[PDB]
């Protein structure tokens, strides 16, 4: 009645996609073999049996992690026949994940879409996984976005894209490949979720206790991001909230969609007792600006709009006195024309531990989504970077020799520049 | 007959709208099986109103239930009191305006509007003699006011001559649980004051202030505002479903409160209210009741009366009572607040009496101002939309959704006209 | 009718509530739940003066209970006698004044001074006809004077017609519990010869005195004095709720012992007074109680009256007599203390019999008297502050709090004027 | 309802806390694991399970003792939040504490600081516990009351400072440290109260027979006086007392707000009996000189203002005659301008004895809050001290090459003959 698709493009988007289906499973109470020993029909179809299949769809170029998948625990689940492999990955080359490799199996994936969505009536969105880093990443997104667009005119699209970090990095083309992917999902992505490693990093390290994580944990988090965000769609509460309800209320203008997004509580197993978890305090767990999983403090830019989706047993009165209160403080400060930048939503399940995980079950939980103008600096490093390692014309020529334009970098730069001065100019005040 | 057909949009309103059969079944002494087990025929004797008996003395509330999601139905048709619904009237879409009005209003509106009007003729084909319409909506969610409006225009277009109520829990001030609601309110409050008879502005926060500090509860969840609304609208329908020495009907109110057709916004208000300890610690006293129905932390809307003056007041009472102590106080009222009233309306108190209590306590009042004060409300509104639509902000989903900015244009010119008028009728000498 | 409204201020004031209630329920036979099950019509047919009927035939001491701190209420709460308390009574901050007028008067007591307003003018409304106020409290504490002072003035303002009747514990001469008491006892003191009708001054110096000495007892606790404070307080009001074959009431003890308007301070004395073992050694005589009742050391007042004159003299009898042989006593007592009492006023007795003892007893007796011994307390008080005030000790506290000097300077200024008055109408032929 | 918060700087705070806690414990009866097998409402906060956390904060630049108290036997009682521990200790540096080291973590204390008060609404004061001679103690103590000043403009504010012995010292440099903490102090302790390990040394020696004492005796006496002190607010008595109401009732001049404590009774637990432990007994104890906590005899000054907090089962009448009679006496003189010296306070509940402990169960005591004049003669004596160890300027070139001035030096000192001025100044009589 109300169906959700998923897509996982990289290695990225395969391994969060792992820990997302792997939360779901355990949150419906299935097995690793679609038994269940509605609630579950948004994500999950039923065959004649008992069994369940998840409307999932992995896509990737290296066949190793697709192989990793299957020879997973969760083997069993998955239906073989959306596991697309390719052979060679675009090896960070966005040129060859948009133009060479991507075409080889563009039409199979359309066709796995359309096919999936046929079976389907209440189809709701797509959600995108994929970093920005791999040429995989971004050139499979920008390919398949463009395609989706194009087929689908008006239905929600949601991505969850691993924005690289502004110093620790793993690639070394990482700015041409983010430039490029984000000036292309500039016109397509209904709304996009900035996610950063290093952000996770820390709050795993001095939140959780956790000297060495491992990329585990941060796929953890993000599924439970995830989960909150679906969980009144896939349940009841005093007062759910649909994704169309979201884009309404955190999109005052077409441009302007990229929120990040923030979790609470997070406390270690040892720490599940001294403190009593109030309300107010996992409001102020969230509104602090330690916990945001992008690298930029909002104190330095205004909330355009914020929103709430608190899961368990809460009620709304203490929840709008918190709020209350947060609206009088000072240091987070709106912008004048908006009178109210919250929205609040409201689900009576209770997030569930994840077996073998790190984090202490709790009975309340919320998820914030807050879309501001401090993100912009973030996209201004990016720029910086790209300028440097465009000035001397560095590693264009694999691009060149693949099939793309240097006015393409340049249009993507102006892009990218006007993108800025617009977040910048509603930055502002309104006059009189 | 004089049989009342209820009408529920949003998902608020189908929670209120939940409670209140409860409630009325309640009252009437209805199992959720729908069958009457009840003791005293006065009960019977009117139970036409509210309810149609199928064969085998079963009973259905002639009740409509509305949304565009299945969430909502789907809980009510789960939990209890919902097995005594006729399982047809459960008219619902798949998608939820979330909160666009024009999704409300021209998109998805179109699509149920059909069925909704079909239900409705029919249930006005069944009754004998139709009385009016109650209503029970939100203003914020695209879904209650778009479509709220849409069934209004319709249904006033079909009927001009019955009389249409309106429960719409009108966002608080300071509380605002959306971020665009501004837009639907203003355009819903249009078309309200173009094709509505009377109009209960509700909010939270006043509610949430009565039921902490009144009733001293530190966690008032949605169920106990519920049961406050729906006391109240059992109360002001009750001098219609049973006896009394003075007895009152939707018509006879519409005449009293409405001295000009556009002020047609009144606020309700409820007593008594005690705590579970503090219940034994008073007298119920006619005088204790209208001291307790006449104050600024007793009114459901947001707004001092002692900023404005009334209008208009009426006042129901239920339970067993002199009139002579109740005209006492009246006047004795009158006299202490001659600076509360307009002086152009010479006792403008409209009194009517019951003569059944609401089952477990001894006696209740509930009185309905339509006062001047609730136009500095609206004022704040619009300042909230006029910043909004200053920078036009979230502008474009309405603007594709074929609604256009000269609708907002005429949307604040016709509220600022409506509180242009409260204020000069409040001057009128 | 007649009835009184009884408000408590400070700790003190608190504690004397408790004890007072606690006896005056015994007397009219309520027990802590709050039914009547007496055998006397007479309790019943003056209940109201004091108490409210609610339904079921349940009754509530018309009293209200006011601090800035929780301990005292809670406690108030805790023991039993405080179910029949009406649960919304107990207005109480969270700080608690602290000793510094200033906070009670002027920062603490403008933030609860509209709920207890509000709580007052509710009671106002809710009683047939209003006698007059009583107020319980301290001078030493900052809560007690400072709001103590602030409602009486509010109240005043509200009501220039009733009469208000204070019982202040005013600061011993010997012992100070405190450290900057005459600040706040001036400035309390200042406010009531402003605005108040009567004052029972009362001193722990005298209480401890009399319980040490005429009771026999070694260990006096709080509870001893309030009890007899409460006793005090009954037999002064017993004139009014029980039949007299000479009766009084406050309007007419006003006229009696209020010669000039600004001389309105008295001090109560009670008989008879026995041990445990001292009791059956002696005849119940009128006589007997009259001469108990003069003398120095049965005064609750720290001043001889030898020093100064009576200007008046009240008593009132409990239990059945003769009213020849009280005559009698009053012109013995007058003949033998002619050098005792002021020229210009012949036959200064003012006299009154009520027709029920003091539970346990078969007569008692109360005198109040208003003397010129007074003003030599109030001397050395001043003379505390003033040296206080030499060296301003203390005093950034209420400078920080918006206090002036000017205002110590008028208000030693004030009470000077007031004890030159006292001292040259004593010196009057 | 009426909360007040601690904090621990340096060694000595650490340990004092660590035995104050263990005797509030043992008060409300609650186990090291927060159980209890309202009154706890002012210092404890309950988490959803019956557990129950102190409102507690420790601080110090050396982790060595912050590692004794988690491996201590109250290691689950206390929230591993509040822990602060540094790296290197300030060394009786204050300059280190103040200037260099202090700010490493001043910020993480004040967050901890006002996430404790946030949750609090009855916030009364705050309860800081640090030596002299330690410069973690006066660095952090200057700089943390400096912050908490700041911050919030007029709440009660109490220190329990351990005034270095005039003879028995420990450090070399603790004139240096102890003059420029009270330079700093005096400022903005709304109220501090002078602690001598001498005295409390001759205390045990002397009244409770033990010949060798150690730390741990110490911490007991002054956690019994802060016990004591604030049962008032802890608990009902016949006659309450608020921190306010000393504060208003001590402190005549702004300025003067250095008194010393006293505590009675003390008798070993084989004299419990061959006394009957009078009130007016126990007042002429706490009256006679050799029990006060301070190396001062009274004799030589005026008792300026007195406050008695008695408790357990006492009668006012009694108390107010052994008073009476106690101002009657010749040496126990005030100023001529106060009439009444005397602030009574009374409650019901009687202190309870240690286990495992040295002292002995009674059913009355009281503690003794006296503002005098002869303490000011103490100040000289450092002074003295001071004056010759900078008229060689010796060490100086520590505090110098950290970052601090001579001039400071010039003006702590000035600033101290200051006080003691206005100290001398009051202590003379009126005129006429
Ligand atoms: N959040 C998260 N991000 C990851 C994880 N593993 C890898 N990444 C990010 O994802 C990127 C992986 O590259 P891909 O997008 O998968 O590119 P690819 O599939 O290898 O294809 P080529 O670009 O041709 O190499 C890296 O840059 C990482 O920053 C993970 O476990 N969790
Ligand atoms: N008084 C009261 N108001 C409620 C209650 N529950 C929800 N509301 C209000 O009703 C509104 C609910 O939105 P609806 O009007 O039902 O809109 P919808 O049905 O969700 O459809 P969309 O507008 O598309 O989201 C909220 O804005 C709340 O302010 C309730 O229990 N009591
Ligand atoms: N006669 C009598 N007097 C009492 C009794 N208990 C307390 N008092 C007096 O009442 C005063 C109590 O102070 P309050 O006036 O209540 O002040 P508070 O309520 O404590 O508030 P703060 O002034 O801020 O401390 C003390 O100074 C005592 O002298 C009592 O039981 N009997
Ligand atoms: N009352 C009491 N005082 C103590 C106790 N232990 C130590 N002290 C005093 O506290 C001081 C300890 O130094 P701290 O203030 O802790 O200094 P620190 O933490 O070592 O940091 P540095 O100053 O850099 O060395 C000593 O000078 C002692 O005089 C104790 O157990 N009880
Ligand atoms: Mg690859
Ligand atoms: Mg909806
Ligand atoms: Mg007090
Ligand atoms: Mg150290």
């Amino acid at each position: 009645m109300r169906e959700c698709i998923s897509i996982h493009v990289g290695q990225a988007g395969v391994q969060i996609g792992n820990a997302c289906w792997e939360l779901y499973c355990l949150e419906h109470g299935i097995q690793p073999d679609g038994q269940m020993p509605d609630s579950f029909n948004t994500f999950f179809s039923e065959t004649g049996a008992g069994k369940h299949v998840p409307r999932a769809v992995f896509v990737d170029l290296e066949p190793t992690v697709i192989d990793e998948v299957r020879t997973g625990t969760y083997r069993q689940l998955f239906h073989p026949e959306q596991l697309i492999t390719g052979k060679e990955d675009a090896a960070n080359n966005y040129a060859r994940g948009h133009y060479t490799i991507g075409k080889e199996i563009i039409d199979l994936v359309l066709d796995r879409i359309r096919k999936l969505a046929d079976q389907c009536t209440g189809l709701q969105g797509f959600l995108v996984f994929h970093s920005f880093g791999g040429g995989t990443g971004s050139g499979f997104t920008s390919l398949l976005m463009e395609r989706l667009s194009v087929d689908y005119g008006k239905k929600s699209k949601l991505e969850f894209s691993i924005y690289p970090a502004p110093q620790v990095s793993t690639a070394v083309v990482e700015p041409y490949n983010s430039i490029l992917t984000t000036h292309t999902t500039l016109e397509h992505s209904d709304c996009a979720f900035m996610v950063d490693n290093e952000a996770i990093y820390d709050i795993c390290r001095r939140n959780l206790d956790i000297e060495r994580p491992t990329y585990t944990n941060l796929n953890r988090l993000i599924s439970q991001i995830v989960s909150s965000i679906t969980a009144s769609l896939r349940f009841d509460g005093a007062l759910n909230v649909d994704l169309t309800n979201f884009q309404t209320n955190l999109v005052p203008y077409p441009r302007i969609h990229f929120p990040l997004a923030t979790y609470a509580p997070v406390i270690s197993a040892e720490k599940a007792y001294h403190e009593q978890l109030s309300v107010a305090e996992i409001t102020n767990a969230c509104f602090e600006p330690a916990n945001q999983m992008v690298k930029c403090d909002p104190r330095h830019g205004k909330y355009m709009a914020c929103c709430l989706l608190y899961r368990g047993d809460v009620v709304p009165k203490d929840v709008n006195a918190a709020i209350a209160t947060i609206k009088t403080k000072r240091s987070i400060q709106f912008v004048d024309w908006c009178p109210t930048g919250f929205k609040v939503g409201i689900n009576y399940q209770p997030p569930t531990v994840v077996p073998g995980g790190d984090l202490a079950k709790v009975q309340r939980a919320v998820c914030m989504l807050s879309n501001t103008t401090a993100i912009a600096e973030a996209w201004a490093r990016l720029d910086h970077k790209f300028d440097l390692m465009y000035a001397k014309r560095a590693f264009v020529h694999w691009y060149v020799g693949e099939g793309m334009e240097e006015g393409e970098f340049s249009e993507a730069r102006e892009d990218m520049a006007a993108l800025e001065k617009d977040y910048e100019e509603v930055g502002v005040d309104s006059v009189e | 007959m004089r049989e009342i057909v209820h009408i529920q949009a949003g998902q608020c309103g189908n929670q209120i709208g939940a409670k209140f059969w409860e409630v009325i079944s309640d009252e009437h002494g209805i199992d959720p099986s729908g069958n009457y087990v009840g003791d005293s025929d006065l009960q019977l004797e009117r139970i036409s109103v509210y309810y149609n008996e199928a064969s085998s003395h079963k009973y259905v509330p002639r009740a409509i239930l509305v949304d565009l999601e299945p969430g909502t139905m789907d809980s009510v048709r789960s939990g209890a009191f919902g097995h005594l619904f006729r399982p047809d009237n459960f008219i619902f879409g798949q998608s939820g305006a979330g909160n666009n009005w024009a999704k409300g209003h021209y998109t998805e509106g179109a699509e149920l509007v059909d069925s909704v009007l079909d239900v409705v003729r029919k249930e006005c084909e069944n009754c004998d003699c139709l009385q009016g319409f109650q209503l029970t909506h939100s203003l914020g969610g695209g879904t209650g006011s778009g479509m709220g409006t849409l069934l209004i225009s319709k249904v006033r277009e079909e009927y001009p001559d019955r009389i249409m109520n309106t429960f719409s829990v009108v966002p608080s001030p300071k509380v605002s649980d959306t971020v665009v609601e501004p837009y639907n309110a203003t355009l819903s409050i249009h078309q309200l004051v173009e094709n509505t008879d009377e109009t209960y502005c509700i909010d939270n926060e006043a509610l949430y202030d009565i039921c902490f500090r009144t009733l001293k509860l530190a966690t008032p969840t949605y169920g106990d505002l519920n049961h406050l609304v729906s006391a109240t609208m059992s109360g002001v329908t009750t001098s219609l479903r049973f006896p009394g020495q003075l007895n009152a009907d939707l018509r006879k109110l519409a005449v009293n409160m409405v001295p000009f057709p556009r002020l047609h916004f009144f606020m309700p208000g409820f007593a008594p209210l005690t705590a579970r300890g503090s219940q034994q610690y008073r007298a119920l006293t006619v005088p204790e009741l209208t001291q307790q129905m006449f104050d600024a932390k007793n009114m459901m809307a947001a707004c001092d009366p002692r900023h404005g003056r009334y209008l208009t007041v009426a006042t129901v009472f239920r339970g067993r009572m002199s009139m002579k102590e109740v005209d006492e106080q009246m006047l004795a009222i009158q006299s202490k607040n001659s600076s509360y009233f307009v002086e152009w309306i010479p006792n403008n108190v409209k009194v009517a009496v019951c003569d059944i209590p609401p089952r477990g306590l001894k006696m209740s009042s509930t009185f309905i101002g339509n006062s001047t004060a609730i136009q500095e409300l609206f004022k704040r509104i619009s300042e909230q939309f006029t910043a909004m639509f200053r920078r036009k902000a979230f502008l474009h989903w309405y603007t594709g959704e074929g609604m256009d900015e000269m609708e907002f244009t005429e949307a604040e010119s016709n509220m600022n006209d409506l509180v242009s008028e409260y204020q000069q009728y409040q001057d009128a000498t």
